[PDB]
């Protein structure tokens, strides 16, 4: 309820401020003013073509890096519980198989640019 | 030992940041295993009520279950107390 | 699955204590000769493929061939024999303990019954 | 059966409508993919918080530990697909015959 | 009532009708960024805050590399919305206007699908009466996970170690 | 399947312990030494019966002794009591950790007026014994009858009679 | 198809998870865990077959306590009969019931 | 792919595999489910070709949707009964969307086509262990929950998987298409029997892949993927010719040999139910199945087709690789028909 | 003290809720007041409109919601 109104609040005032930016000025709007910019001459080509990304490999670890951290997370009241020692191994045996992950990926070269 | 000491010095003089990791890493395995107060914690984690102690049907043959919470008989936080 | 579950199973037996009460099948079963027979097949045919002579060659290998044959075999032949009369056990089992739906019919003589004779003309 | 059950089911089959019916691109079929998987740890958690089955808390974490191990999947075979073709259509897919 | 629930579950089916019209990459990430928003916030309402911000986070990192590899590999000249196509478009209402069907004949009558039966009822109503006490039932829960449930953890970091090492094997090449 | 047996409204109503939260912590301790005898029935009997309409006397008993508690403490300890819960009381989560000058003045109070010893750390979360003369519940759970177990294998194994008879095998 | 390995050999893999009225960490109680109780210890030991036909009370039971279809069914009946009494004037909810009483602590 | 690689890679798939067959748990099958797909996926990629990665797709589509469905069914089956055990499910349309996503992944019809296009796309190793191993685990989920099976909904995809695998087999000319069909076929005779005896859908199961990998390791051996690359065979090693004639005849059902062992005893189980209508179709189609076996073993046996003139150097040169238990599984194939009532030791 | 509370008000809530279902279904032809849903007599907890059913929205939200929504 209290993160609702307030989140309703935030997002109210985004928007009132944006109706301010684009009604209080005076507008003046013709082809050349906005063209898009390209350091003042005309684009060769178009923004939507296909955008070579160079780190492929690395986001998809990420993916994956991203569910360790997930899995990871509940840690601070895994640590209450009475079989201590279970715990502690499993935990490390994650934490130990997240190393060994990046290990094989770095001695693999997976975390290499393609050029 | 020699090709060890060599490996190691070439380590730490490429590899700082990797063999600091690695050296965290195995005092994180190991010393858990050999600290005597990993016991003490174990002991710590029980000794907290999270819920009700729902008491026994007093049979007339209990005489390690207290009859009333004060009584000597029952567990005793007192290594605790001083911890 | 019919005697799958069934009460007292222990998992991944191959032969439980209990069918050690049945005859053990003998050394000359003509089912363990034709195993002995696969085996010796196979290893005619390993020959073949390996191109050396068919017959002759390999006196060791096709030794192993039927012995490891026959050794399956008899451990294969154990095991069926143990659930064969296992369903048996059950069988009869089932037929004493209902009696109700398993009841005994007088027996009537052919001169009592009277069929329909059919002419062949 | 609460008419939020009834929601997260009818998400649950709208996304496996999308998945079954390709339009051109292998990417949006796999965002339809993963929102099945969403709509499925809404379902499971639904389920399990409200019947307070204590141990099976920890399901739809797994659930999404092998949801995005499917994801990569789905992104290796879409790069290896770009890589081959230039484009992450599914028409070209068609080498192989039925 | 209130009906937050109700009104976040709708808003569920919503994100899930855009992004499985499929305009494009781009579009289809923002609606299950929103389904995953609204899924949050229908779960906190059930009670697992840690679940909703744990589905919530995973789905925001997701699709942050949906939204590089459709820049990449997923882009056109033209990038289409929900208007700009005729078939977008027409699956888009068409899950409108059936997901408002089932709106409207649930609230109005307790409506039997071909599948299941839902009752037009409280979601306050289906909850339970009773209390726990100086802890969280789904945060023990989860932080079983270790002390419970080591066969889980070991199946889990060898998926993803394999996970690792497939994706480096697929994207080799050569 | 039938009607579901409620208490009347007349005999649900007791004498209430019309106290805040704030005093009820501040008076913990010393409430869980005096008291324990009547809560402790009430808890066993509460665990045992597995059902509200079967332990009201004893949540009776336990509201009267409670009562009695307070009224003692009101006796001999108000000043000192009401200092120790008005601290308490500000604390927003109502911690012991800030009033422990307030909470020594109304140990002193207590243990010289009332000869009351505050329990140490430790002994409240203890499982004790309770002697009672209701019986016990012989069927708490309304259990029905089990069905009968099928019956085990009896004989020693037999081989299979004629083999296995499938279609022409003689063995 | 199903090796047991795990009641072969002992070991405890998924059993602690498969039902709810296990043993749950600090003796946490599930939902339905008297009617579980009940339906497994009728359905022990008799088989599939027999615990359909015979345990179908139980089955039943936990079934209702899981879903709460009937106790919907009553709501909705008592909700929809005291709505239509009050649109006609015909009933009149008591103070208490309106918010003009002081519960139980 | 470095051979430790590979061979982790295989013991994954085996790993998920046994995972589900030994789970008691529907969260730990799928589990199992899922590693086994996402371990298979780099081995259907292995020799790197746009074929290959296009199988390897197809099948991540279809496997990813098969278990989206799955986990479904898991999902709506534990909210009617709270209870996560694998056993008769609780709730029919549960029931019907587990029934439909095994089915899927199994290839039964009509969830078929990507059979013969992903065993196109992939190589030899990759399509044998694909059949066998890929079939040996749905197969298993199945005989666990057999007793909930709508037995309607089974037999219907059953029979269509038959007539689809008879009339495919009957077009195609390669060879792994060929083999694709012959296990829809297969699947289908198992499927089939599969609601009144999982006894004999085990027997079937066994029979089946003796006889797939001793068809695949011939293939393998003669180096040949098409019907005219295996034209050449009895030219450089009539023998291997020899026996793929002698395992197409036992696949085919003919007696005496190892093939006919499983449709009779399916067919005999199925008439025990008093249906007659259902085995006499079955047995009926098969002979689709055994005219294109047969047209096989007329084009690389039975017949000589031409040669070309390298054959010479090949005749020179002699084969260095060795099948493992390839002449076990030729006679394991052909010649257990007197040993069927070890059945019994396989209930 | 505070399981007894609450089990009197349980109890003293249910007894309301009987007395205004008397009330109410009273005309009802085929109606019996207070007939459980379970086949068996163990006592069940009550669900959440069993209780705070026939009662101000106020009440139920307060009940159902409360604690999740204060922060
Ligand atoms: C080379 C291999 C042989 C070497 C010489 C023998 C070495 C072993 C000597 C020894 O130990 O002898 C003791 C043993 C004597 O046993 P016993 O104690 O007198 O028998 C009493 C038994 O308790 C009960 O006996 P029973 O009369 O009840 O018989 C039971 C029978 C009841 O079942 C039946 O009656 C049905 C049988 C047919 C079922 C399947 C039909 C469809 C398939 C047809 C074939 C397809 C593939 C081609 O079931 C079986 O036997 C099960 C298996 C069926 C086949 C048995 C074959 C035995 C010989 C194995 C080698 C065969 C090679 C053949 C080709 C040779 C080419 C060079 O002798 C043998 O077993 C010798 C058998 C004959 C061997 C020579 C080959 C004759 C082939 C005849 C084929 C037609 C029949
Ligand atoms: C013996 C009767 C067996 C009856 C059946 C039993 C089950 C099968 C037998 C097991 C496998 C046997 C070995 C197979 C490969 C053979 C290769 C070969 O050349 O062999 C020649 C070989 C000698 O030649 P070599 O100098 O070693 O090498 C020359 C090159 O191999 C020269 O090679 P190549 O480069 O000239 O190769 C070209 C040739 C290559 O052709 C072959 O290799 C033909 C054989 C392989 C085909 C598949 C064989 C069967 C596999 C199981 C399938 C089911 C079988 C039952 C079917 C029933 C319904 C038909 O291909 C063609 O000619 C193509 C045109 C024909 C194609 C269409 C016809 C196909 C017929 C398929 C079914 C045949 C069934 C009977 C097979 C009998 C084989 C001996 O002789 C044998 O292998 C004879 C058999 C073993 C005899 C052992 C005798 C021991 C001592 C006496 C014991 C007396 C009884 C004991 C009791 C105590 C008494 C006192
Ligand atoms: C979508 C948001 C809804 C909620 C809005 C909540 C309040 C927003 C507060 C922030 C305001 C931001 C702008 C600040 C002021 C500066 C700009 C400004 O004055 O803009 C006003 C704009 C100004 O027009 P403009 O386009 O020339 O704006 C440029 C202004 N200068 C020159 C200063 C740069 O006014 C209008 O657009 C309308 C002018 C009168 C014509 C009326 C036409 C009819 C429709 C409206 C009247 C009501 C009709 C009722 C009947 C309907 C049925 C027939
Ligand atoms: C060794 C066999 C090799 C062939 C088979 C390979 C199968 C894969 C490898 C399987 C190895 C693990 C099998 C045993 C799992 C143990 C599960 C459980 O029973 O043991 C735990 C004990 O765990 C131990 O600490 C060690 C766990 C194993 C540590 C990791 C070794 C496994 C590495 C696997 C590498 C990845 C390969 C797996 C996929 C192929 C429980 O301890 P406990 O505290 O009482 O539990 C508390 C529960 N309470 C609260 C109810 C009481
Ligand atoms: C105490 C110290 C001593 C212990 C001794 C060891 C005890 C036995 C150990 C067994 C090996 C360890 C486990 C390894 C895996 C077990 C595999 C096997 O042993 O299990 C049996 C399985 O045995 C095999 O099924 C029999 C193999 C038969 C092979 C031939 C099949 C018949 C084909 C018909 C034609 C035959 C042609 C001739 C063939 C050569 C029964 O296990 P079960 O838990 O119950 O299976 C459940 C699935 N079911 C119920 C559907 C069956
Ligand atoms: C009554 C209408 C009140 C104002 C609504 C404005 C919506 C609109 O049509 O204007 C779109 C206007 C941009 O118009 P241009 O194409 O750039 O040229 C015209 C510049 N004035 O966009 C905006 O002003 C932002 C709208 C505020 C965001 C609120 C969304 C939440
Ligand atoms: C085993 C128990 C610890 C559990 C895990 C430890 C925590 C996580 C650490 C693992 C993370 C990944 C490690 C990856 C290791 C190999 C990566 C690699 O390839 O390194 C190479 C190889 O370089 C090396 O030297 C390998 C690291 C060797 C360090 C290991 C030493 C082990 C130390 C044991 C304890 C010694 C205690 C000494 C204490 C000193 C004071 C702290 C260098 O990388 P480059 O490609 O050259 O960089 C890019 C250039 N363009
Ligand atoms: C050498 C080349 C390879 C082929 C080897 C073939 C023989 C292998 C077995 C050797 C003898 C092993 C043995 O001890 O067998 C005895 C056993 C029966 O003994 P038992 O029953 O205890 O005695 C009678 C009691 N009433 O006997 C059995 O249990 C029988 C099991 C074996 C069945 C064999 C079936 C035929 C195998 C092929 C024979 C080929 C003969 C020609 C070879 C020519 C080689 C150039």
């Amino acid at each position: 309820m209290n993160i609702m109104l307030t989140l309703l609040t935030n997002v109210t005032l985004a928007s009132l401020l944006v109706l301010i930016a684009f009604w209080l000025p005076q507008l003046n709007a013709y082809s050349e003013k906005t063209s898009p910019y390209e350091c003042g001459f005309d684009p060769m080509g178009s923004a939507r073509l296909p955008f070579s990304m160079k780190f492929f490999l690395v986001a998809i670890t990420f993916l994956l890096f991203d569910l360790e951290i997930a899995l990871l997370l509940p840690l601070p009241w895994a640590s209450q519980t009475n079989n201590l020692k279970t715990m502690l191994t499993m935990a490390l045996f994650l934490l130990i198989l997240l190393a060994a992950s990046l290990a094989y990926e770095w001695t693999q070269k997976g975390l290499e640019w393609a050029e | 030992a020699g090709r060890i000491a060599s490996f190691l010095k070439n380590a730490w003089a490429k590899e700082p940041v990797l063999v600091a990791s690695f050296a965290i890493g195995g005092l994180a395995i190991i010393l858990p295993s050999l600290s005597p107060y990993t016991n003490y914690a174990i002991r710590i984690n029980r000794a907290t009520p999270y819920n009700y102690p729902v008491p026994l049907r007093d049979d007339g043959n209990m005489p390690d279950v207290p009859s009333h919470p004060q009584d000597p008989q029952g567990p005793s936080l007192e290594w605790l107390k001083n911890l | 699955t019919m005697m799958s579950g069934r009460p007292g199973r222990v998992p991944l037996q191959f032969l439980p204590n209990e069918a050690r009460s049945l005859p053990p099948p003998k050394l000359t079963d003509p089912r363990l000769v034709y195993m002995g027979f696969l085996g010796y097949c196979s290893g005619l045919i390993d020959n073949a493929i390996r191109r050396r002579p068919v017959v002759s060659a390999g006196l060791h290998r096709q030794l192993l061939y039927v012995t490891s044959f026959v050794f399956f075999g008899y451990y294969l032949l154990k095991r069926q024999d143990y659930m064969y009369a296992l369903r048996d056990h059950d069988m009869f089992a089932y037929v004493k303990s209902h009696p109700e739906d398993f009841p005994e019919k007088d027996k009537k003589t052919y001169g009592e019954i009277l069929e329909e004779f059919h002419p062949v003309r | 059966m609460p008419l939020v059950y009834m929601n997260i089911i009818m998400a649950f089959a709208i996304a496996l409508a999308g998945l079954l019916m390709y339009r051109s691109h292998l990417m949006s079929s796999l965002l339809c993919l993963e929102g099945m998987m969403l709509s499925l740890f809404i379902m499971s958690t639904l389920i399990i918080l409200n019947t307070h089955f204590t141990l099976a808390n920890m399901m739809p974490i797994i659930l999404l530990v092998f949801a995005a191990c499917e994801a990569a999947l789905g992104l290796s075979l879409l790069v290896m697909v770009s890589n081959t073709y230039g484009t992450d259509y599914v028409q070209n897919l068609n080498l192989l015959q039925c | 009532t209130m009906y937050i629930a109700f009104i976040l579950s709708t808003i569920f089916v919503i994100g899930f009708v855009g992004f499985s019209s499929k305009p494009s990459p781009i579009y289809g990430g923002l609606g299950l960024i929103v389904s995953g928003g609204v899924g949050c916030g229908i779960v906190l309402n059930f009670g697992g805050s840690f679940l909703g911000l744990m589905v919530f986070l995973i789905y925001l990192g997701g699709m942050l590399v949906v939204f590089g590899y459709t820049t990449a590999m997923a882009t056109e000249m033209y990038p289409e919305v929900w208007v700009s196509n005729k078939t977008v478009f027409g699956a888009f209402v068409s899950g409108l206007m059936m997901e408002f069907c089932m709106v409207y004949y649930a609230l109005k009558e307790e409506e039997v699908e071909i599948i299941f039966k839902f009752n037009g009822l409280g979601d306050w109503v289906i909850y339970d009466t009773g209390d726990s006490g100086f802890f969280s039932e789904e945060a023990m829960g989860i932080a079983a996970l270790y002390s419970y449930g080591t066969w889980l953890v070991i199946v889990t970091g060898w998926s993803l170690l394999i996970g690792v090492v497939v994706i480096m094997e697929i994207t080799r090449g050569n | 399947p039938g009607i579901v047996e409620l208490p009347t409204l007349e005999d649900l109503k007791v004498q209430e312990v019309k106290v805040s939260s704030s005093v009820l912590k501040a008076a913990a301790h010393h409430y869980g030494a005096q008291c324990d005898k009547p809560n402790k029935e009430f808890m066993l009997c509460r665990w045992e019966e597995k059902d509200p309409r079967r332990c009201l006397e004893e949540g009776k008993l336990v509201n009267q002794c409670a009562l009695d508690f307070f009224r003692q403490i009101k006796r001999h300890c108000a000043e000192p009591f009401t200092e120790y819960w008005t601290c308490i009381d500000y604390s927003g989560l109502q911690l012991f950790r800030h009033c422990r000058k307030q909470q020594a003045k109304f140990d002193e109070c207590v243990l010289d007026k009332l000869g009351w010893v505050r329990p140490d750390l430790g002994e409240l979360s203890k499982v004790t014994k309770v002697k009672t003369d209701r019986p016990l519940p012989e069927n708490p759970y309304h259990s029905r009858a089990r069905p009968e177990p099928n019956p085990e294998a009896e004989g020693d194994l037999k081989p299979a009679k004629h083999g296995s008879r499938l279609f022409f095998w003689t063995m | 198809p199903f090796f047991d390995v795990q009641k072969r050999l002992g070991l405890d893999l998924d059993r602690w998870m498969t039902i709810q009225s296990a043993e749950q960490p600090h003796k946490i109680p599930g939902r339905c865990h008297a009617f579980e109780k009940e339906w497994i210890e009728c359905a022990h030991g008799i088989g599939g077959i027999r615990a359909e036909k015979e345990c179908k009370i139980e089955f039943d039971d936990f079934v209702e306590c899981l879903l709460r279809q009937k106790t919907m069914k009553r709501l909705s009946a008592i909700k929809r009969q005291r709505d239509k009494l009050i649109k006609e004037g015909k009933y009149t909810p008591p103070p208490h019931h309106l918010g003009k009483e002081d519960p139980r602590p | 792919m470095n051979p430790i690689i590979y061979t982790t890679l295989i013991m994954t798939v085996m790993s998920g595999t046994m995972l589900v067959m030994i789970s008691s748990h529907w969260l730990l099958i799928w589990i199992g489910f899922e590693m086994n797909l996402l371990a298979m996926i780099p081995v259907l990629m292995k020799n790197f070709n746009p074929r290959a990665t296009e199988a390897a797709t197809k099948y991540f589509l279809t496997q990813a949707t098969a278990s989206m469905m799955l986990m479904m069914a898991i999902i709506i089956n534990l909210l009617y009964s709270g209870q996560w055990t694998i056993t008769k499910m609780f709730n029919p349309v549960a029931m019907t969307m587990m029934t439909m996503a095994l089915a899927m992944k199994l290839g039964l019809s009509p969830f078929h086509f990507w059979v013969p296009e992903v065993t196109q796309g992939i190589s030899l190793q990759a399509g044998l262990l694909l059949l066998t191993w890929q079939k040996l685990a749905p197969l298993s989920v199945l005989c666990q929950i057999s007793q909930s099976i709508n037995p309607n909904l089974m037999l219907t995809m059953a029979m269509l998987s038959i007539l689809i695998g008879g009339w495919g087999g009957l077009n195609q000319t390669q060879l792994r298409k060929i083999m694709a069909y012959s296990s829809i076929a297969h699947m289908g005779w198992m499927t089939a029997v599969l609601p009144y005896n999982t006894t004999m859908t085990i027997l079937n199961l066994l029979i089946y892949i003796t006889m797939t990998l001793a068809m695949f390791m011939l293939l393998i051996h003669s180096s040949a993927t098409t019907t005219l690359s295996l034209s050449h065979t009895w030219n450089k090693m009539p023998v291997i010719t020899s026996l793929m004639m002698v395992t197409l005849l036992s696949m085919g059902g003919l007696p005496p040999l190892s093939g006919f062992m499983p449709k009779w005893m399916i067919i005999q189980e199925m008439t025990k139910n008093e249906s007659i209508i259902m085995p006499t179709l079955m047995a009926m189609t098969a002979l689709l199945n055994l005219y294109f076996y047969m047209r096989l073993a007329y084009s690389s046996s039975l017949t000589m087709f031409p040669s070309t003139n390298n054959m010479k150097m090949k005749w020179q040169f002699e084969h260095t690789k060795q099948m493992k238990l390839l002449p076990t599984m030729i006679v394991l194939s052909t010649l257990v028909l007197p040993m069927t009532p070890a059945l019994s030791s396989l209930n | 003290l505070f399981q007894a509370e609450k089990d009197r008000r349980v109890l003293q809530m249910l007894r309301e809720n009987l007395e205004e279902e008397a009330i109410i279904m009273k005309d009802v032809p085929d109606w019996k007041v207070g007939e459980s849903v379970f086949h068996t007599t163990r006592w069940v907890t009550p669900m959440m409109g069993e209780l705070y059913g026939l009662r101000t929205n106020e009440e139920i939200l307060s009940a159902t919601y409360g604690f999740i929504w204060y922060t």
